C-alpha cells in the first residue's frame, strides 16, 4: 500500500519540480540573451490550462466548512462492482488447501533428496507421482490448447482464424467443465446448516460399521442369554441402536450446486377439512438451472410458506436432467407435446429473435440455457403440467446426432453443405 | 489506485493535485513520473493476476508441458546418477517447486475492489484529439456497450449467446 | 454422374449407430475385386478414418463367397491391348488399399462367410479383428494360375508358424475356419446361422474400445478345437520337407519319401505342386522366405516389383498362358515358358526382385504414404 | 530371452548365407554351411562375452579365422541386424501408445473441438511419442535401481560376510487350450 503522507511529499515533490524545471530553464534561456517573457506571466498566473481554477476556488470554500472526523471511511462513490458478492471462507479456505498440498509436495521432493538407498527413492518417487497425479494434475484439455495456442502464434490469415474460433470454442468448454464438475467438492454448498468432507464421511461410515459389528456380537449373545441379563443384553442393544440412529442421521446434509439458480414457479394454500375445520398447508413448486443444459424441479409440502419452500430447494438437486441445445442457443426442431390437457408447442428461431415465452415456460427455457425460442401454451395452463409438459417436450428433441445414430448415415448442417 | 483516501482528507488532498495540472508543465510532469509509473505497473500485475480466473496459468502450463516435464527429468536423473555413489539438488529443487507454484496457484481474488475504466471505442470510431475530430469506420458491438448492468440481467433482454464475440 | 451407379451397387455401404460395414456385391464375378470397387473402398475408408463420429468399420460379403480375389480378365484383355498402364493401377490400387488396411487407425472387422482367394485374404487379414465361419474356405491358388501370392500374403504366410507358410503358397491348400483360429489368421468364429446375432451385436456397440469389442466378439462367438485330421497335426511333416532350401530339394524328398514310405499325404502333395509353374514356384519360395524378417511396406514394395515384371512378360508370358487356359479356353491344361524346374535360373528369378527404380523410372516403384501414416503394424 | 536371441541368429544366417554365396560363388553349399557354422559360433562368442552392445558400439579386433572384409560385413549386418530389431519393437509399442487411453481422451477432446484429418492424425502421434518417451525414461530408472540395487547387493555380500520351429500351442478368446 502507499501511505497518505507518501502521497503528500509526492505532490510536494511534484510541485517543487516544476519549480526547478521553470527556474533552470529560465535560467538556461537568460544567459543566453533571451528575454523570459514566455516564463514570467505565462507560467504563473496566465497559463490556465485546463480551466481548472474555478474548481479550485470552489473545493478551497468548501474544505473549510464543516467539521467531523477527517479520517472517518464513508461510502464509496463509484462503487457498486456487484460480482464482489462472493463468500469469502471459501476462498480463504481455498487457499491454505493449495497451502497444505504444497508443503505436502515440498516435503516429499526434501525427502526425495534424504534418501541413501535407490529402492527408497524409487518408493520416494511413486509416492510423489500418486501425489502429482491426484493434487496437481493438469487436465488434458489443457494441454489441447497449449498445443493450439502454439500453433497461433506463428499463424496468419486463414490459419489465424480457424484457429482462433477452435481455440475460442475449446476455452468455453473448459471453463465449463472447471465451473460444473460434481466430481470437485467445491462445486458444492451446505444450506443453512439445514476433502474434508470426504474424511468426515469416512469416520462416521468407520463408526458405523463398528456400531454394526458390536450389535451384531451383542444379538449374538443375546439369543442364547435368558434372565434378567437378557434384560441388561436387551437394554444395552437399545443404547447402540440410539447410537447408530443419531449418527445415520448426521450424514444426511443436503447440498446444493453452485453456480444454479433456483427459482418459485407456485406457491399454494391447499386446505383439508377435519370435524374441529379447516387444515391448511403449503405446496411449493420450483425448478432449477446452471444455464448451461442442466435443468430440474421439485414440489414439496409443508405448514408454512417458506418451509415449503425450504424443503423443495433442498429437493430441487434430485431429479436433474440434461438437455441438448443446439449451438448453446436454440433447440433442433420443432416440437410440439402434451401432458395432460396442457400442449406445449416450441419453435427453433435464428440467433438475434429473443424468448417468446409465458413465465413459467421463459423461466425453464431461461435456466435451461436456451436464447431464441418462441412458443405457445395451449390449452390448460395448470403450472404444474406445463413443467411437465416442458420437459417432456425437451426430452423428446432429436438433435443430428440422434439421427446420426438412429440411421446410420451423416447429417450435415446446410450451411456447411 | 493505491491511494484509498477517507473522503475528507481526500478532499483536502486534491487542491494540491489540482494545483500541479494548472500548467502544462505539470501534466508533462506528472505523466513522466515514477509514482504513475509504479501504479502502472502494479495494475498491469493486477490485470495478469485476474486472467487467472480463465485459467491463464493452465493455459500457460499446456504450451509449456514438455520443458517443464525435462525439468524434472533432468532432476531424476541427477537425483539418480548423482547419488547412487548438494548445491546441484537445492538448485533443480527451487526451480522446480518455483515453476509447481507458478503453474498450479489458484486464483486469488483479493477484497480490494477493482477500478472501473474508461473506454475507448476503438472498434468503430477513429479520433483525432487534437482538433477534435473523428472518423466512423465500422459498426458497434452489442458486448463493448459501457452500460454498467450485469451480464445475467441483461440477458434478459438481449438473448445473447456470449462468448463468440459476434453481435449475436 | 449416372455411370458410377454400378460401382455403388457393386461396394454397398450398411450404416450402424457408430459404424460402417462395406459389403461386396458382385455375384458374376463371385466378389471379385476390379478397378473401381478398389477405388470406392479406398475412398470410403479414408472418409470414414477421418470421420469422428464413426467408432470402427466392418467388411462383408454377400452370398456364398467372401471374395475371389481379383478380376484379373481384365487386366488380361489389357495385356493384350499392348499397354500394361491397366494393370499396374490396378496392383498399386489394391496394394494401396491393402497397406491402409494394415495401418488403420480404427478398429476393422472381416466377416469371412465364404470362399476367401487370393487379394481377398490380403484385403482382410492384416485387419484387427477376423471373424470365420464354417463356411469359409481360405486357398491360395496364385502359383497354379502363373502369379505369385501378392497384396501383403507374403508377409501373413511367412509368419505362420513352422514352414506352414511355403506348403500353403507352394501347393494352394484349403484352410478352413477352425483350421485358420489355430493358425492364428482368425481371430473369432462363429457358426453361419448364427451370424445375425453377432452383427446385431456388433452394429449397436458404442464403444471405440478394441477390448470391448474383443469380449463382445468371444462372448457372441463360438467354441471349436481343431479336429484329428486337420493340417496342423501335420506340421511336422511340413517342416520336415518344405524347410529345405530350394524347391527342387523339397520336390525330390517328398519323391523319395513316396517310393520308400508311400505315404498318401506325400502323393497328394505332389499332384498339388506339379500343377503349377515352375518360374512362380521359385518366385513364391523366394518372396515368402524374404518376408519373414521384413515389414508390410516393403513386402508390399516387392511384391509391387514381381507383379510389374510377371505383367510386362519380361521373361515368361505364365500369366496370360494361366488365366488363358483356366478362365478362357477352359481346358485347363495349361504349357509354362519353362516347362521343367530345371529350366529356371538365378538370373531369371532375380529379374522379378530387382530395383526397377533404378532403370531411370518413377512410376516402377510403389508409393506409400508412410511419412503420414507413420506406420505401426 | 531365447525368441530375441533366435530372431537374431534367424535374420543373420538369412543375410549372411547370401552374403557368403555372393562373395565365394565358386564353392559349393557345403563350405557356405560350414562358414555359416563358423560365423555364428563367433558371433554368439561374442554375445556371450559382452552382449549385443559391444556387436554395435566400437569394433573389436577381427578373428584370424576370417580376413578384415568378412568381419566388417558381419559387423554390417548385425548393425543392419539390431536397426531393423530396433524399428520393428519401437512401431510394435507405438501400436499400443496410438489406442492408449489418455492420447484417446485428447483425440476426443480435439475432435469435438473441430481438429480433423491431417492436424488430428499429427497431433495423435504427437502425443503417443511424448507418452513413448515417459515409459522409456520410467523404463530406464527402473533399469538403473535394478543394477544399482544387485551391484550394491554384490559388494555388501563382501561385508555380510566375516521356439520349436512348427509346434501348435492352441489359444481361443485368451483361453489357453494347449493341455493334452
Ligand atoms: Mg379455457
Amino acid at each position: 500500500t502507499i501511505s497518505p503522507a507518501e502521497a503528500d511529499r509526492v505532490v510536494r515533490d511534484l510541485l517543487a519540480e516544476v519549480e526547478k524545471e521553470k527556474q533552470r530553464e529560465r535560467e538556461e534561456r537568460q544567459r543566453q540573451g533571451l528575454d523570459c517573457k514566455d516564463i514570467d506571466d505565462e507560467d504563473e498566473d496566465e497559463e490556465d490550462y485546463l480551466g481548472i481554477e474555478p474548481f479550485i476556488e470552489k473545493l478551497k470554500k468548501q474544505n473549510l466548512k464543516d467539521d467531523g472526523e477527517l479520517n472517518r471511511r464513508e461510502e464509496s462513490s463509484d462503487s457498486d462492482s456487484e460480482l464482489d458478492e462472493v463468500d469469502w471462507d471459501e476462498e480463504r479456505k481455498k487457499e491454505d488447501m493449495f497451502n497444505k498440498k504444497f508443503q505436502r509436495h515440498k516435503e516429499l521432493l526434501q525427502t526425495l533428496t534424504k534418501s541413501e538407498t535407490l529402492d527408497e527413492a524409487y518408493k520416494w518417487m511413486t509416492k510423489l507421482d500418486k501425489f502429482e497425479e491426484k493434487h496437481f494434475k493438469l487436465a488434458p484439455e489443457y494441454r489441447v490448447i497449449g498445443e493450439l495456442m502454439n500453433r497461433l502464434k506463428v499463424a496468419e490469415g486463414k490459419d489465424k482464424f480457424i484457429l482462433q474460433q477452435k481455440i475460442n470454442r475449446a476455452m468455453r468448454l473448459v471453463e465449463w467443465k472447471e465451473a460444473f464438475d460434481p466430481n470437485n467438492p467445491a462445486n458444492y454448498g451446505v444450506i443453512e446448516r439445514d476433502d474434508d468432507m470426504k474424511e468426515r464421511d469416512d469416520i462416521l461410515l468407520e463408526k458405523l460399521n463398528a456400531i454394526d459389528k458390536k450389535l451384531e456380537s451383542k444379538l449374538s449373545e443375546l439369543d442364547h442369554t435368558f434372565g434378567k441379563k437378557g434384560k441388561r443384553l436387551e437394554e444395552e442393544i437399545r443404547d447402540l441402536a440410539e447410537e447408530r440412529n443419531a449418527l445415520t442421521e448426521k450424514k444426511r446434509q443436503p447440498l446444493y450446486r453452485k453456480g444454479y439458480d433456483v427459482h418459485v414457479i407456485d406457491v399454494k394454500k391447499v386446505a383439508k377439512v377435519t370435524k374441529g375445520g379447516r387444515v391448511e398447508r403449503y405446496t411449493a413448486l420450483m425448478v432449477c438451472g446452471n444455464y448451461e443444459g442442466v435443468i430440474g424441479y421439485a414440489k414439496a409440502k409443508a405448514e408454512t410458506g417458506q418451509s415449503a419452500m425450504q424443503k423443495a430447494y433442498e429437493k430441487c438437486f434430485q431429479n436433474l436432467h440434461y438437455i441438448e441445445r443446439h449451438e448453446e442457443h436454440t433447440i433442433a426442431h420443432a416440437i410440439q407435446t402434451s401432458y395432460k390437457k396442457t400442449k406445449l408447442y416450441l419453435w427453433p428461431a435464428p440467433t438475434t429473435t429473443g424468448m417468446k415465452a409465458g413465465r413459467v415456460v421463459k423461466t425453464m427455457l431461461l435456466l435451461a440455457g436456451f436464447k431464441n425460442i418462441k412458443s405457445k401454451v395451449i390449452g390448460s395452463r395448470n403450472s404444474y403440467n406445463t413443467v411437465k409438459a416442458v420437459l417432456k417436450a425437451l426430452n423428446a428433441v432429436e438433435t443430428p446426432k440422434d439421427v446420426q445414430e438412429k440411421f446410420g448415415r451423416t447429417v450435415v448442417e446446410k450451411y456447411l453443405l | 489506485k493505491l491511494l484509498h483516501q477517507p473522503l475528507r482528507m481526500w478532499r483536502r488532498s486534491k487542491t494540491e493535485w489540482f494545483h500541479l495540472l494548472k500548467t502544462k508543465r505539470g501534466c508533462r510532469l506528472l505523466l513522466k513520473s515514477r509514482f504513475l509509473q509504479q501504479l502502472r505497473s502494479s495494475m498491469q500485475e493486477e490485470d495478469l493476476e485476474r486472467t487467472k480466473k480463465f485459467g491463464s496459468e493452465k493455459v500457460c502450463l499446456g504450451s509449456s508441458f514438455a520443458e517443464h516435464k525435462r525439468m524434472k527429468r533432468n532432476l531424476l536423473k541427477s537425483l539418480f546418477l548423482s547419488k547412487r555413489r548438494p548445491i546441484v539438488y537445492n538448485s533443480s529443487l527451487s526451480l522446480y517447486s518455483n515453476s509447481t507454484y507458478c503453474f498450479a496457484s489458484p486464483h486469488k481474488l483479493t477484497m480490494k475492489r477493482r477500478i472501473k475504466r474508461i473506454e475507448l471505442p476503438t472498434h468503430y470510431l477513429e479520433v483525432n484529439y487534437r482538433t477534435p475530430k473523428a472518423v466512423v469506420f465500422y459498426g458497434p458491438n452489442i458486448g463493448h456497450i459501457p452500460h454498467d448492468i450485469r451480464l445475467k440481467d441483461l440477458n434478459l433482454l438481449l438473448w445473447s449467446r456470449n462468448g463468440r464475440g459476434q453481435n449475436i | 454422374s449416372a455411370s458410377d451407379a454400378d460401382v455403388q451397387d457393386q461396394v454397398s455401404v450398411e450404416g450402424k449407430a457408430k459404424s460402417r460395414a462395406a459389403i461386396l456385391d458382385r455375384p458374376s464375378s463371385l466378389n471379385a475385386l476390379s478397378a473401381p470397387m478398389v477405388g470406392r473402398l479406398k475412398r470410403l475408408y479414408e472418409s470414414w478414418e477421418e470421420n469422428p463420429a464413426i467408432s470402427f468399420v466392418l467388411m462383408k460379403g454377400s452370398g456364398k463367397t467372401f471374395c475371389s480375389g481379383a478380376d484379373v480378365l481384365p487386366l488380361y484383355h489389357s495385356i493384350n491391348e499392348g499397354n500394361t498402364e491397366e494393370c499396374k493401377h490396378f496392383f498399386g490400387s489394391l496394394y494401396n488399399f491393402v497397406y491402409l488396411q494394415g495401418t488403420y487407425l480404427k478398429p476393422n472387422i472381416a466377416i469371412m462367410d465364404g470362399v476367401t482367394m487370393g487379394c481377398g485374404g490380403g484385403i482382410s487379414i492384416p485387419g484387427m479383428f477376423r471373424v470365420a465361419t464354417d463356411k469359409t474356405v481360405l486357398a491360395h491358388p496364385e502359383v497354379q494360375i502363373g502369379f505369385h501370392p501378392d497384396a501383403g500374403a507374403s508377409y501373413y504366410l511367412s509368419r505362420l508358424p513352422g514352414y506352414l507358410g511355403e506348403y500353403l503358397a507352394l501347393t494352394g491348400q484349403k484352410l478352413d475356419g477352425v483350421e485358420m483360429i489355430a493358425c492364428g489368421l482368425a481371430t473369432h468364429f462363429c457358426l453361419h446361422s448364427r451370424l445375425g446375432m453377432v452383427e446385431e451385436r456388433i452394429g449397436k456397440l458404442l464403444t471405440d474400445d478394441p477390448t470391448v469389442i474383443e469380449a463382445s466378439l468371444a462372448q457372441y462367438s463360438d467354441l471349436v478345437y481343431p479336429d484329428n485330421t486337420s493340417v496342423l497335426h501335420k506340421i511336422e511333416m511340413i517342416d520336415r520337407y518344405f524347410g529345405l532350401d530350394t524347391v527342387e530339394e523339397i520336390i525330390e524328398a517328398m519323391e523319395n519319401e513316396v517310393a520308400d514310405s508311400g505315404n498318401e499325404w506325400c502323393k497328394k502333395t505332389l499332384k498339388q505342386v506339379k500343377e503349377a509353374s515352375p518360374l512362380s514356384l521359385k518366385i513364391t519360395l523366394q518372396s515368402i522366405r524374404e518376408g519373414r524378417f521384413q515389414t508390410l511396406d516393403q513386402c508390399l514394395t516387392r511384391e509391387y516389383r514381381i507383379s510389374l515384371c510377371g505383367v510386362s512378360k519380361t521373361v515368361s508370358g505364365d500369366f496370360c498362358e494361366g488365366i488363358r487356359a483356366r478362365l478362357v479356353d477352359k481346358d485347363f491344361a495349361p504349357k509354362w515358358d519353362p516347362p521343367r524346374l530345371e529350366d529356371v535360373s538365378k538370373d531369371m528369378v532375380d529379374c522379378y526382385f530387382s530395383p526397377a527404380t533404378d532403370a531411370d523410372d518413377s512410376e516402377s516403384e510403389l508409393k506409400l504414404p508412410t511419412a503420414q501414416r507413420e506406420p505401426y503394424f | 530371452e531365447d525368441g530375441t536371441t533366435n530372431e537374431f541368429l534367424s535374420r543373420f544366417v538369412w543375410i549372411m548365407r547370401g552374403k557368403v554365396s555372393e562373395a565365394y560363388p565358386d564353392c559349393d553349399k557345403k563350405m557356405i554351411d560350414g562358414m555359416l557354422l563358423l560365423i555364428v559360433e563367433k558371433v554368439v562368442e561374442e554375445i556371450e562375452r559382452g552382449g549385443f552392445n559391444k556387436v554395435g558400439s566400437a569394433p573389436p579386433s577381427p578373428s584370424s579365422e576370417f580376413s578384415d572384409d568378412l568381419w566388417a560385413t558381419i559387423w554390417e549386418v548385425s548393425n543392419t541386424v539390431l536397426k531393423d530389431m530396433e524399428k520393428e519393437r519401437k512401431k510394435e509399442k507405438m501400436k499400443q501408445y496410438v489406442q492408449s487411453p489418455e492420447v484417446m481422451e485428447m483425440c476426443r477432446f480435439a475432435g469435438e473441438i473441430g481438429i480433423r484429418g491431417d492436424l488430428l492424425r499429427e497431433l495423435r502421434f504427437k502425443w503417443a511419442r511424448e507418452k513413448m518417451d515417459d515409459a522409456e525414461f520410467y523404463e530406464s530408472l527402473e533399469q538403473q535401481r535394478d543394477l544399482d540395487n544387485s551391484i550394491r547387493e554384490s559388494e555388501t555380500v563382501d561385508g555380510e560376510v566375516e521356439k520349436r520351429k512348427g509346434k501348435l500351442k492352441y489359444k481361443i478368446y485368451g483361453l489357453e487350450l494347449s493341455d493334452p
